[PDB]
């Protein structure tokens, strides 16, 4: 959400979360804004523990669809990355995080990269 | 100084009625045209109330409710202050946004 929130509120917004919440990793998660099948979350901002996988994070993204969809679908970061599932927050966070301190992450059951 | 208030929160969820908290010390004499209203923080005068109550009675460790549309919309800091019949503020609370602690598209993960 780069494009509705400016990079000054942004790291600010980081800085409150990680006052209130040190050791979270503050994950901002978006569908694919081309996704004709998996439904929007119920939320936008995940604080997660350093120690979670990026598979058990796909569970719980599931769990925050509007609709239930059970079926498989793709946990990309920053929308152009694709990572191992093994993966803990905490080295997403050390590989891909923002500049603003947030890490993004777009989910997809299926994509075209040019 | 006089009128101090207690439990004041920092964060006051907008929609619910807010309950002010409030005691008199041992020499101060409340009187009944008194009241506590919510002050934008830099305020300059005590014309300048957001909202207002009288201070409430009978009087025999004392509280005021706000109801909740009355509350600011805005996410500016207010504090609550204590202003008698002379025009003389007797307290003044900490300052506070009425707003969640937490955004609601916020998802803690234990």
């Amino acid at each position: 959400f780069k494009q509705r929130k400016s990079l000054a509120i942004r790291q600010e917004e980081v800085a409150g979360i990680r006052a209130k919440f040190p050791n979270k990793i503050p994950v901002v998660v978006e569908r694919y804004p081309r996704e004709t099948f998996l439904p929007p979350l119920d939320k936008t901002k995940f604080l997660v523990p350093q120690e979670l996988t990026m598979t058990q994070f796909l569970s719980i993204i599931r769990s925050r669809m509007v609709l239930r969809a059970t079926e498989a679908f793709y946990l990309l970061v920053n929308n152009k990355s694709l990572v191992s599932m093994s993966a803990t927050m905490a080295e997403i966070y050390r590989d891909y995080k923002d500049e603003d301190g947030f890490v993004y992450m777009t989910y997809a059951s299926q994509e075209t990269f040019g | 100084s006089q009128v101090i208030f207690n439990s004041v929160e920092k964060f006051y969820i907008p929609g619910g009625d807010v309950t002010c908290h409030y005691t008199f010390t041992q020499h101060f004499i409340p009187r009944r045209k008194d009241w506590i209203g919510i002050f934008r923080v830099g305020w300059k005068t005590t014309r300048e109330y957001y909202t207002f109550m009288w201070v409430t009675l009978p009087i025999d460790q004392q509280e005021v409710q706000f109801k909740a549309y009355y509350l600011p919309k805005d996410d500016e800091y207010y504090q609550f202050c204590y202003v008698d019949e002379d025009g003389v503020v007797r307290g003044a609370s900490i300052p506070f946004q009425f707003r969640p602690e937490n955004e609601e598209d916020i998802l803690v993960v234990t």
